DNA sequence: AACTACTTGAGCT
RNA sequence: AAGACCAGGC
DNA sequence: AGCTCAAGTAGTTACGCCGGTCAT
């Protein structure tokens, strides 16, 4: 408990004491042109084109997005999205490489330019650990 | 490094040629002809139009296409292209000498202005400085205008003798945006200079012209300095970023080049059509400023030019402008690969030198650990362990310059190494690594650890080694590098450890100690009082790793056996570890257990705290790391540590709200002591309105109202507090963390159980911000202390509103500073580093540079490793003239005077001795040559210094090794005695030399040792005070010799850097604070910037040798000195109309007339009526006045006075077409251009009694005070021949004077002086050393070189080097103007180029001898 | 502060009228002499008599 | 110094 | 050795460098009341024969640039009447060895 | 609980952030260092509270330092290359004749050593006696009726510009003028130039003003050139809409354009860390 | 934000 | 992907 | 026409290490 550091008992820790809950909402949306070539929401595979990632799509329902119970981790990747040019390079989103826990709330949208809105928000419980600050 | 071999063989930089291009060479280097400003499309199909951007140059997506030189990407420098602009342009940042070039050259021919046949040109011709010659030639040939055909010889003006002809008058240039204009001449002929017209005439300037200014006809001509043909930099330089495919993205430069390329289009086609010869002009300027824009897009002529969207345009010198820029931003520090941070938690079972690092960071850095025979079984183990399991590997890489990624590769498991290939390994226990906190601005804010993987996400760090990081707990964060050679890791361990920092050379004591926790207990387990029984003096012993495994004899056996702190604590310290004290009342058994003894390594006597194991000098660490080793000593903290914290996790501690409360009584004795203190000040209130106190000189009267109540608030607060201090017991928590010295001080305890304390902010009391008052609150005019700030109120007990909002503002303009001395601090600490890098000991001995300039002829003046000194006592100085012989003196020709032979073994039969008494005499006339020579030097008497060698150790040492009985005698010949330290002084060498310049630098810098030396060796203190036996001596004398050579620098020991840092360091301990003369931070800044108006400049000066105690001596020369003007005297002034000379129209005025005609004039009167108390202060008569007065105009002003007595002083006077005019001017005249007593520039002078320490008759020194007058303003040259003065002791603090006035070696002098007295006022303790070496190298090139942009930054120093601070961009334009040849023996020039710099380990070769490599086997 | 609030803006005139039909003569027609000691008013930084 | 006194 | 009072003439001192071997030298009388050398803070100087000095440049392996320098018209310089090319020991009292040894050309 | 207060431009919460900043309209004296031509100033930012709001202020300087013989006093006017003389500057205004000129500056015959001070003032100019002339020495016919516009429409501007007031700015020009010398003769400090008091705080509600101006100014005469081609609808209600939007969304105030130079930092992302956050 | 460098301006023979 | 701005950490 | 002396005006460079939001 030197200098500023403090001890404090692991068991009321367990009992639940200082634990808080961790929120984040990672959100993309469907670019278009006034020239009719508009992007996607899927879960893209080969096709062409390879612009893909490292992670994994299979947490993917095919509208392109997760569902609220889904664990993701590592870097699974949260959303799928594409772009049709001139078959298939990837715009999916990935959850941030620090990170991980579990969907909490997936939500589709309109957009002013009747744009397809996707937000989606994963939680997490943060435990106090030997070295936050209090 | 690259990949794929290349033939060609390696070399590294030895040397740096800068010059300007040669347009016919960037078109040979060209491979490309650029003519179209586009990028590629082939009409949208996507490639690279031969037009821009590789029409050959480099290229993009990852296709070896490059001009077959294949490669691709990367392996493939860039390549260069360039652009044939269709007229002459000027180089933006050249525009300036371009300018000052043709100041000095003739048109219409291209001559010099001044031949050898002009004198004062002559000279100029011969300074041989590339450019200081294009200066001084500059500042003559701008003046004459006439390209003169014929000049008088080196004979009579009369002939005249001809050179180059054609005298057209040369123009007036002016400086108009980007074009040179000038006047020919009634009345001016204006005409705008072409680019054309210039180049032509350079061309023409002859070639040994060209080097008569800074130029160079191989690698810069004049002419260069404007651009024919344009160089294009290729696409690594200028890369595009794409947005995937079809989208565009292009670099900034890759425009202003089309910018530039387009205005160059339009304009040709506009000189091959219909051409309208005055409108293309007007388009030729906007080339000239595209390609001003290109290179440098911030100038003066504002038009910022910027690109379509507001964006500025980075300029590709903005790409260097420092910090940030290239040089500063990319070079002189970089990311780097091998590194971690994390946060930090100290803790308490971590070997000093260890560091905790998180699993999860030692499974991602990794270590490329060569296969060999000795550790091929352990690698193929890690390797098959896989990069997941911790003690395991992640990356195999075979000859084949190719890599194996451990966590896919589908042989990952199979592998099966090959000697040679190499293996990254995860890192493990035991590996060396770079830890560090910055700020970093100590040699210790970067230290190599033991590595220890450890769970949990953070670095845990030993607490002792907190102090040199500074770090802390509250969330602060570390840097961790991790080496990757096997020498890299050696250079890191070899002088990188913690260990071997423990005693640090900025101050020559160690620099960790024992903190918090561990120092508080050690302190508690000490106390007579604290006993320990077996079960527990056993769960101790064993807590100490190294335990012998014995337990010591109970320190009580009669009923229970028991042992105490002190004998446990004991069994930490090491054998042969011998330590004494001494505080107040201490003696030989302590009362009160002061002091402190340990002998053998046991304590003896006296409580441990901060002052017996803390980061001290006597320092119990600084002695065992001395004594043992960095090794011995690094492992006793530790120990030291695990036995108490153990303790102390049982005693247990605390504190709480009871440590801060007073006594019943004691919270009232105080109370009454802020209400008489009240009244102190309610007193001294009424006897002020009433203007009933008189003015102490040089203060005003309201002024010295406040520095009373100031002094009364003060005083009382002072003792409120001690009240409590005293009444606070020795169980008080808050005392005991205070004793310990872990923790506080009185004062706190004061601000928490007394009073407060007085709020204050810019030196005084809480101003009246609202009309005549504190608060809304308060009533107008109130100077009393409850409304100007003082908090009489404890924190136990709580503020007022108003208290509590002072307090605020006060506590405000605290964080404000430590909030702005934060940066501030560091620049200046930055500036000491760009001026000291390139400084470090060399093989010889001598201090010098990148230039081999010598700043020190032996670093330090004596050739010493800081950190090998301690302080010393040269006993020879100090004490009477009787009790000196009483010690040193021996006399073999006297009953009463010689050796007892109780003493020698030969005591009887050596009484008498004639030869023998003389090497006596020998001796004893020695010590009295040494104690006159350092009253010499040391004229303070002080006998405390750092000295190498710690003497009165070694003899201890000697002590108990032999065992020596204070009985028995001694057996050494008076020749053995003396002799044998004679031949001791000749093993302490230093320098080696052969000759004798050498030899006597010997001698010179080692002196003052020897007289320690002797003063410790005398043969009546050897004997008679430390029965030294014959063997003893021999070990003592051994030794002396033996720690000295160890005690001498290192050649390497990159010394600059070490001083420049072990300077600044204790200033960003320091508040930009000047209350509490201009001192501290702000006077550091001050003196480095060589201020020429300091703030405070006043000065020192003492009487003459007699007169000193002389009282009213002082004032007879105070008014002699101190500025009395009549404007200081004078009440007021008024002109009357006074017709009559010889009766006035005045009453108080008559009796003056006509008793002042016994023992023409103008009718106009003017009439001055001085003061009476203004008379008596700086004291004047009127028979002097006027007498002043008079002389000062003479014969053309008849003037008149009246006589001391009378109740009212006045002066008339008159003149001798308008006279009210002129008896006005001449009113100022007299108030403000005369003086009546003083030297100009010399207000204020005050008088001070001092502490002057001093030679008594009978030897012994002495207080003697002497008076002394002390300025506030500055002239020397003048109130130095004053009689009555001392002129071989006056002083300045303006050391810009005292150079100008002594000589630059006494300059020196106060140069160091002032500078010391600014981090000595703080109570920071740095090793002269440092200072020293500072004020040496601003002094050294002649004068006062200032640490700034406009010193150091401007020497012949390396351009590289002076580039990377500052002027970075410019630096190198006139760098490659006047083509400067970099030795690159700077060490910035190595770390911008990538070598190793000759910097210690790098100061030297290394080479396989063959010849020896055959006889090992 | 928890209390500090900060202005809005009001009119000028509500209040210059208010006044010079209640003592104030105005600056137009100003003699420093016959009116001495005359205080001065200030309406947003203007001199109204 | 500024919260204890002038001086400190 | 002239000693001007107050000043000497524009037109006057113009005429000092043209007398050579021989050279002159200018002091003015309020600047030699009292012996600057005699300060506390000034050390002893010394000059150099063309031999010791041509000496210490070979013991130190000096550039003669490389040698810390002292200006022309530098107090003690004139004092001692140095000339651009000439060498100047300096000996003072120093608080970590007795005596340092420093050297000076002027410049 | 949410107690508001914020904005919702494109998803995310802005706050707009006080700006404070020193009140207009008011009169300060401040001494100028030792090395200056000048001795004491006196200064006052004005500005119509309501209608275009010009930045201009006035300086009422006092050359000749604490000693010299020529201790006069010039004033500073907006779009005069020099400065002029104050007594010029009041026979310029509407009163020609001396004394009558100490009227409105001092208030007390009795008090000779203002009176004094001002003498050798009365004296720079003694060369110009009249109201034709007073307006013209402000550099024929030509020249002459600008002297007037710089008087009506610029100085001390606020007050009003109308025309049949010169009296009242010169009654100030009076009590300033007093207010310098009022400190220069040690009766009243240095105005502090950190009295709370005297600073203002431009809240939200101000800040959409001064920006929408600038912006309903560029649909005004945008609307101009519509009107300045039908040969014989056209508002592009989007400058507004848009305009804002840039502004509260990133935290510059001063539009967009190849102007940068404005200020950051005026709306920003309302903190969610916690309610007293 | 403050200085210090560099060059320019106005007073003065 | 680079930059700018605000915020916050020792 | 020309020269010393003071002042003005120009211009430069400054600060250790380490998420959100916006837009070319
Ligand atoms: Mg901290
Ligand atoms: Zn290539
Ligand atoms: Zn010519």
């Amino acid at each position: 408990n030197q200098e500023d550091s403090m001890i404090m008992n692991q068991s009321s820790i367990d009992r639940g004491l200082f634990r808080s809950l961790f929120f984040r909402s990672y959100m993309d949306q469907e670019k278009k042109y006034g020239m009719s070539i508009t992007e996607t929401f899927e879960k893209p595979q080969r096709t062409n084109t390879l612009r893909m990632k490292h992670g994994t799509y299979d947490k993917l329902d095919d509208d392109g997005l997760i569902a609220p119970g889904v664990r993701v981790s590592g870097e699974d990747v949260i959303i799928g999205k594409t772009t049709p040019i001139s078959s298939k390079r990837d715009a999916s989103t990935p959850l941030r490489s620090t990170e991980n826990g579990i969907v909490d709330q997936v939500l589709v949208t309109t957009n002013q330019d009747g744009l397809k809105f996707v937000k989606v928000r994963v939680r997490t419980t943060k435990i106090p650990q030997i070295g936050d600050k209090f | 490094v690259g990949q794929q071999y290349s033939s060609a063989p390696l070399r590294t930089v030895k040397e740096v040629q800068f010059g300007l291009f040669s347009p016919e060479e960037v078109r040979a280097i060209s491979v490309a002809k650029i003519r179209f400003p586009e990028t590629m499309d082939e009409t949208q199909t996507r490639a690279k139009i031969g037009g821009l951007n590789d029409p050959r140059l480099g290229s993009i997506d990852r296709n070896l296409k490059c001009q077959t030189c294949q490669e691709g990407m990367n392996e493939c420098p860039g390549h260069f292209g360039h652009i044939d602009l269709a007229k002459p342009v000027f180089h933006v940042g050249f525009i300036a000498k371009i300018k000052k070039v043709c100041e000095c050259v003739c048109m219409h021919c291209g001559k010099l202005l001044l031949d050898e046949h002009n004198e004062l040109m002559r000279q100029a011709l011969a300074i041989k400085d590339s450019k200081k010659r294009f200066a001084a030639i500059w500042t003559l040939c701008k003046t004459k205008m006439v390209c003169e055909t014929d000049v008088p010889s080196e004979d009579d003006p009369t002939q005249l003798v001809s050179r180059g002809g054609c005298g057209n008058t040369q123009p007036t240039i002016r400086k108009d945006g980007l074009k040179l204009v000038g006047s020919w001449k009634d009345e001016p002929e204006l005409r705008v200079l072409s680019t054309e017209e210039i180049l032509n005439i350079f061309k023409h300037i002859s070639v040994k012209d060209f080097t008569s200014l800074g130029f160079n006809e191989v690698f810069s001509r004049p002419e260069w300095m404007i651009l024919t043909c344009l160089p294009v930099p290729p696409p690594p330089v200028r890369p595009s970023i794409s947005f995937n495919e079809s989208q565009r993205g292009e670099d900034d430069l890759t425009f202003k080049l089309a910018d530039i390329l387009k205005a160059n289009i339009s304009l040709e086609t506009l000189e091959h059509n219909g051409a309208p010869h005055h409108a293309i002009e007007e388009a030729e300027s906007l080339l000239q400023f595209h390609v001003a824009t290109y290179m440098d897009n911030d100038i003066a002529g504002q038009p910022q030019a910027l690109q379509k969207s507001g964006r500025p345009v980075k300029s590709i010198r903005a790409r260097l402008k420092g910090k940030e820029g290239r040089i500063r931003g990319n070079l002189m520090g970089k990311r780097v690969d091998f590194s971690a941070r994390t946060v930090i938690s100290g803790d308490p079972n971590l070997e000093l030198d260890q560091v905790g690092v998180p699993k999860s960071i030692a499974k991602t850095l990794t270590y490329p650990e060569v296969v060999t025979p000795y550790n091929i079984d352990r690698l193929t183990q890690l390797v098959r362990n896989g990069p997941n399991e911790h003690p395991g590997a992640k990356y195999v890489i075979r000859d084949s310059g190719d890599r194996i990624d451990l966590r896919y590769s589908k042989r990952a498991g199979d592998i099966q190494l090959q000697y040679g290939w190499k293996v990254e390994r995860h890192i493990m226990d035991n590996d060396p690594v770079l830890f560090n906190r910055q700020p970093s601005l100590h040699k210790m804010s970067m230290m190599a650890h033991r590595v220890k993987v450890i769970p949990y996400s953070t670095f845990r760090l030993n607490l002792s080694v907190t102090s040199p990081y500074n770090a802390d707990f509250d969330g602060d964060e570390m840097n961790l590098h991790v080496p990757q050679s096997e020498e890299t890791r050696a250079e890191l361990s070899q002088l990188c450890a913690v260990p071997l920092q423990i005693v640090s050379p900025q101050s020559n004591k160690p620099c960790m100690g024992i903190v918090q926790d561990t120092l508080c207990g050690i302190r508690k387990l000490t106390l007579r009082d604290t006993f320990i029984e077996l079960d527990q003096v056993l769960n101790m012993l064993y807590w100490v790793p190294d335990w012998d495994g014995v337990i010591p004899t109970p320190a009580i056996i009669k009923p229970k056996p028991l042992w105490s702190g002190k004998q446990i604590l004991s069994v930490a310290i090491p054998n042969g570890i011998h330590l004494q004290r001494f505080d107040e009342g201490t003696t030989l058994l302590s009362p009160k257990d002061n002091g402190m003894l340990i002998i053998d390594g046991q304590i003896i006597f006296g409580v441990v705290e901060k002052k017996t194991v803390g980061s001290s000098n006597g320092g119990l660490i600084h002695v065992v790391t001395r004594e043992k080793g960095p090794q011995v000593c690094a492992k006793l903290f530790g120990n030291i540590q695990k036995v108490v914290n153990f303790w102390l996790l049982h005693n247990g501690f605390s504190t709480g709200i009871g440590d801060t409360i007073a006594d019943g009584p004691t919270m009232r004795e105080i109370t009454e002591t802020i209400a008489e203190a009240k009244k102190k000040v309610l007193d001294v209130t009424k006897e002020a309105q009433a203007n009933l106190l008189t003015a102490k000189h040089g203060m005003t009267l309201r002024e010295s109202f406040e520095d009373n109540v100031v002094r009364f608030l003060n005083e009382a607060r002072d003792k409120a507090g001690r009240l409590a201090e005293v009444n606070l017991k020795d169980l008080n928590n808050v005392k005991q963390m205070v004793m310990a010295g872990s923790k506080g001080s009185f004062i706190n305890i004061a601000q928490m159980s007394a009073c407060v304390g007085q709020q204050s902010v810019e030196g005084k009391r809480i101003a009246f911000g609202f009309v005549d008052r504190t608060l809304p609150h308060f009533s107008k005019d109130d100077y009393s202390p409850e409304s100007k700030g003082f908090v009489e109120n404890s924190y136990l007990r709580g503020l007022t509103p108003q208290e509590f909002f002072f307090h605020a503002m006060g506590g405000r303009e605290g964080l404000i500073d430590t909030a702005v001395k934060t940066a501030e601090t560091g620049y200046i600490q930055r500036r000491l580093v760009k001026a000291l890098e390139d400084i470090m000991v060399h093989y010889d001995n001598t201090t010098r540079n990148s230039l081999g300039n010598v700043i020190q002829f032996i670093y330090g003046e004596d050739g010493m490793d800081a950190a090998h000194i301690e302080k010393q006592s040269l006993d020879t100085i100090g004490g009477s003239d009787a009790a000196f012989e009483k010690r040193y003196r021996v006399d073999l020709l006297n009953t009463d005077h010689t050796l007892d032979p109780s003493l020698l073994e030969s005591g009887s039969e050596i009484l008498g001795d004639l030869k023998l008494q003389v090497l006596l005499d020998e001796e004893y006339k020695q010590l009295v040559k040494d104690r006159k020579f350092l009253r010499e030097v040391f004229v303070d008497g002080e006998a405390n210094w750092p000295l190498p060698v710690n003497i009165r150790r070694i003899i201890q040492n000697a002590q108990q090794t032999f065992h020596i009985d204070h009985t028995k005698p001694s057996d050494l010949t008076i020749k053995d005695i003396v002799l044998g330290v004679k031949d001791l002084q000749e093993n302490l060498l230093v320098l080696r030399g052969k000759n004798e310049i050498i030899q006597n630098a010997q001698r010179d810098a080692v002196t003052l040792f020897c007289c320690l030396l002797r003063s410790r060796l005398a043969t009546r203190r050897v004997l008679q005070e430390y029965r030294l036996t014959k063997q003893a001596f021999d070990w003592v004398l051994s030794n002396i010799e033996a720690q000295f050579l160890r005690s001498v620098v290192h050649p390497g020991e990159m010394v600059g850097v070490l001083a420049a840092q072990s300077i600044g360091e204790p200033a960003t301990q320091m508040t930009l604070n000047t209350f509490h003369v201009t001192s501290g931070v702000p006077r550091l800044k001050e003196i480095l910037n060589v201020a020429k108006n300091m703030k405070t400049p006043s000065l020192t000066v003492y009487l003459e040798p007699g007169h000193a105690a002389d009282q009213e001596q002082a004032k007879l020369i105070r008014s002699a000195i101190e500025h009395t003007t009549l404007k200081s005297v004078t009440i007021a002034s008024e002109i009357y109309y006074d017709p009559d000379p010889r009766s006035t129209v005045i009453p108080e005025d008559e009796e003056i007339i006509q008793l002042h005609f016994s023992l023409q004039q103008s009718p106009w009167l003017l009439r001055l009526e001085l003061d009476r108390a203004a008379m008596n202060d700086k004291d004047l008569t009127m028979g002097q006045v006027g007498e002043r007065i008079k002389q000062t105009f003479k014969n053309d002003l008849f003037v008149i006075w009246s006589e001391d007595n009378d109740e009212k002083l006045i002066i008339r006077c008159r003149v001798v077409a308008e006279e009210d005019h002129m008896l006005k001017k001449i009113e100022n005249t007299m108030l403000e251009n005369i003086t009546l007593r003083g030297v100009e520039n010399i207000e204020r002078v005050v008088m001070m009694k001092y502490d002057r320490k001093v030679p008594s008759p009978t030897g012994e020194y002495v207080k003697e005070p002497e008076w002394v007058l002390e300025t506030d303003g500055v002239n020397l040259s003048e109130v130095m021949t004053v009689p009555g003065i001392d002129p071989t002791r006056i002083y300045t603090n303006s050391f810009i004077d005292i150079m100008e006035v002594l000589g630059i070696e006494a300059g020196r002098a106060a140069l160091y002086k002032e500078v010391y007295n600014v981090i000595a006022s703080d109570g920071s303790y740095v090793n002269y050393r440092h200072m020293a070496l500072l004020v040496d190298v601003m002094t050294t090139q002649g004068g006062l070189t200032s640490v700034t942009r406009h010193g150091f930054n401007r020497s012949n120093t390396g351009a590289l080097m002076r580039c990377s601070f500052e002027e970075t961009v410019e630096i190198l334009f006139e760098a490659g103007a006047s083509a400067e040849l970099d030795d690159c023996r700077g060490v910035s020039e190595n770390v911008i180029l990538g070598q190793m710099a000759p910097i210690g380990t790098g100061a030297f070769d290394v080479m396989i001898d063959e010849e020896s490599l055959v006889k090992y086997m | 502060s928890l209390m500090s609030c900060i202005s809005v803006g009001t009119d000028p005139m509500p209040i210059i009228t208010f006044l010079s039909e209640w003592g104030m003569e105005p600056l137009e027609d100003y003699v420093p002499h016959q009116s001495p000691d005359a205080t001065r008013v200030f309406v947003n930084g203007v001199w109204h008599g | 110094n500024p919260i204890w006194g002038i001086g400190c | 050795i002239f000693v001007y009072q107050n000043n000497i003439t524009p037109s006057a001192m113009k005429l000092v460098p043209s007398i050579p071997p021989a050279t002159i030298e200018t002091f003015n009388e309020a600047a030699l009341v009292v012996n600057i050398t005699h300060h506390e803070l000034v050390p002893k100087h010394i000059r150099l024969s063309s031999d010791e000095k041509r000496e210490l440049l070979k013991r130190y392996r000096l550039k003669e640039s490389q040698l810390p320098r002292i200006q022309r018209a530098d107090p003690v310089a004139l004092y001692l009447g140095l000339k651009r090319g000439e060498v100047v020991k300096i000996i003072r009292k120093s608080e970590t060895s007795g005596r340092y040894a420093s050297y000076r050309i002027c410049m | 609980f949410d107690m508001g207060g914020y904005f919702i431009i494109n998803g995310s919460e802005k706050v707009l952030i006080a700006q404070e900043r020193s009140a207009g309209n008011i009169v300060q004296v401040f001494k100028k260092a030792a090395p200056s031509p000048i001795s004491h100033v006196a200064e006052i930012r004005s500005a119509l509270e309501k209608g275009s709001r010009f930045i201009s202020t006035l300086q009422v300087k006092l050359y000749g330092r604490e000693g010299s013989s020529a201790r006069t006093i010039k004033a500073t006017l907006p779009y005069i290359k020099q400065d002029i003389p104050i007594v010029i500057i009041f026979r310029a205004l509407g009163i020609i004749p001396d004394g009558e000129i100490l009227e409105h500056i001092c208030y007390d015959v009795n008090d000779w050593q203002m009176l004094e001070m001002l003498k050798p003032c009365v004296e720079d100019g003694f060369v110009i006696q009249d109201r034709e002339t007073a307006l013209d020495f402000i550099g024929k016919e030509k020249r002459i009726q600008y002297a007037k516009d710089i008087l009506q429409k610029e100085f001390l501007p606020h007050i009003t510009q109308l025309e049949g007031f010169e009296s009242r700015k010169a009654f100030f020009l009076g009590y300033m003028i007093n207010r310098l010398l009022l400190c220069a003769l040690d009766r009243k400090d240095q105005d502090d130039r950190d009295h709370f008091g005297k600073k203002r705080l431009d809240l939200a509600g101000p800040l959409l003003a001064q920006l929408f101006k600038t912006l309903f100014k560029k649909l005004t005469k945008d609307i101009f050139r519509y009107m300045q081609r039908t040969v014989e609808l056209a508002i592009n209600a989007k400058t507004i809409t848009s305009g804002l939007k840039y502004a509260l969304a990133t935290g510059n105030w001063g539009e967009q354009k190849k102007a940068m130079s404005s200020r950051a930092g005026v709306s920003q992302v309302l903190n969610r860390y916690t309610y007293s956050s």
